[PDB]
């Protein structure tokens, strides 16, 4: 199986 | 090198309970230490823990594709990666070796510590009791506490104050999700 | 609960660094060589039975950069406090004379995460099978390290890993021998 990337937010500016 | 550091930390954490049955998902983001902002699966947006945190729990929450990919995620990414990575991670089991060795309180005296050396085990859940003649002896037990060696492999070890009488015969005991039936390791004087 | 599976990712300025790695229960699954673009998983075993594509490691490091830029603007440019580590030398397994063994380093509650180590044995640098492990996240945030040296022991021999870390005055020694 592979392994999913939980994503990271990007902040507003 | 004394110029100011400044550090980005994230952890998409996926906590489980009974298997998969529930789970947990939280979307936390650090300052240096300080987590400023998260995202916890029993709440469903992103809530601000400090102060400086507040503009991007107003901004992420604003955005419904995102908060639905966040809310998504016990299912996508937690459920989906527990299954990945069972079959060595959750049901990964290694016995200990065990070893009973004599050693000193202070180095002039004689013989009046008995170690136990429990090694090389997964996971790190272990119960470590001494017998003298078969009567378990609670007195003078002191260890090391668990130790990983950082190679998905734990040690303790588990030490028994006392003064070997000739005849005597200790047990070290052991028990461990990867033993069927405790391990005894046996020590004459 | 029974486990916790954690994504941990950091971005460090000025220093540029960045890292990506996925822990079970304190372990660590994998991380992701920045520079090479590639999965490093940490028994090779793990390989055989899984995947990660690690671009998608560089595009949250992306992010992360991004985002310490805005933060450390937003806390008007408070830097991090320096936390020293606390060191421990023990072996993998008890040691006898000849019987080949392994020297750990633990190298843990500090923070930033950067260091130096080095082994030392009768006082001079060794390199020889030395092995580490990337940083690795605690739940207080802090972060902890693996260093390793296959050895044989001896009489004759003794042992030091020499820590260097920021938040240390002088470079901190802790000592192995035998017996
Ligand atoms: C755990 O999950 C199983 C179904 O997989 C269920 O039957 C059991 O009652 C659950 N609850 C526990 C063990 O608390
Ligand atoms: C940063 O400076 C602004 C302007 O004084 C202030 O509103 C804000 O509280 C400051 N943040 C911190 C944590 O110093
Ligand atoms: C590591 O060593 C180099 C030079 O030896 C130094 O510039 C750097 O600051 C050191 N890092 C730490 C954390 O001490």
């Amino acid at each position: 199986g592979v392994y999913a990337t939980r994503s990271s937010a990007v902040r507003l500016r | 090198d004394t110029r100011p550091r400044f550090l980005e930390q994230v952890k998409h954490e996926c906590h489980f309970f009974n298997g998969t049955e529930r789970v947990r998902f939280l979307d936390r983001y650090f300052y240096h230490q300080e987590e400023y902002v998260r995202f916890d699966s029993d709440v469903g947006e992103y809530r601000a823990v400090t102060e400086l945190g507040r503009p991007d729990a107003e901004y992420w929450n604003s955005q419904k594709d995102l908060l639905e990919q966040k809310r998504a995620a016990v299912d996508t990414y937690c459920r989906h990666n527990y299954g990945v990575g069972e079959s060595f991670t959750v049901q990964r089991r290694v016995y200990p070796e065990v070893t009973v060795y004599p050693a000193k309180t202070q180095p002039l005296q004689h013989h009046n510590l008995l170690v136990c050396s429990v090694n090389g085990f997964y996971p790190g859940s272990i119960e470590v009791r001494w017998f003298r003649n078969g009567q378990e002896e609670k007195t003078g037990v002191v260890s090391t506490g668990l130790i990983q060696n950082g190679d998905w492999t734990f040690q303790t070890l588990v030490m028994l104050e006392t003064v070997p009488r000739s005849g005597e015969v200790y047990t070290c005991q052991v028990e461990h999700p990867s033993l069927t039936s405790p391990l005894t390791v046996e020590w004459r004087a | 609960e029974e486990h916790v599976i954690i994504q941990a990712e950091f971005y460090l300025n000025p220093d540029q660094s960045g890292e990506f790695m996925f822990d079970f229960d304190g372990d660590e699954i994998f991380h992701v060589d920045m520079a090479k673009k590639e999965t490093v998983w940490r028994l090779e075993e793990f390989g055989r039975f899984a995947s990660f594509e690690a671009q998608g490691a560089l595009a949250n490091i992306a992010v992360d950069k991004a985002n310490l830029e805005i933060m450390t603007k937003r806390s008007n440019y408070t830097p991090i406090t320096n936390v020293p580590p606390e060191v421990t030398v023990l072996t993998n397994s008890p040691v006898e004379l000849r019987e080949p063994n392994v020297l750990i380093c633990f190298i843990d509650k500090f923070t930033p995460p950067v260091v130096n180590v080095t082994w030392l044995r009768n006082g001079k640098p060794v390199t020889t099978g030395v092995s580490e492990t990337v940083f690795l996240p605690r739940e207080d945030h802090l972060f902890r390290k693996f260093h390793y040296l296959p050895f044989l022991p001896s009489t004759e021999d003794v042992y030091d890993c020499r820590v260097e870390h920021w938040g240390l005055d002088e470079p901190l020694l802790k000592h192995w021998e035998f017996d």
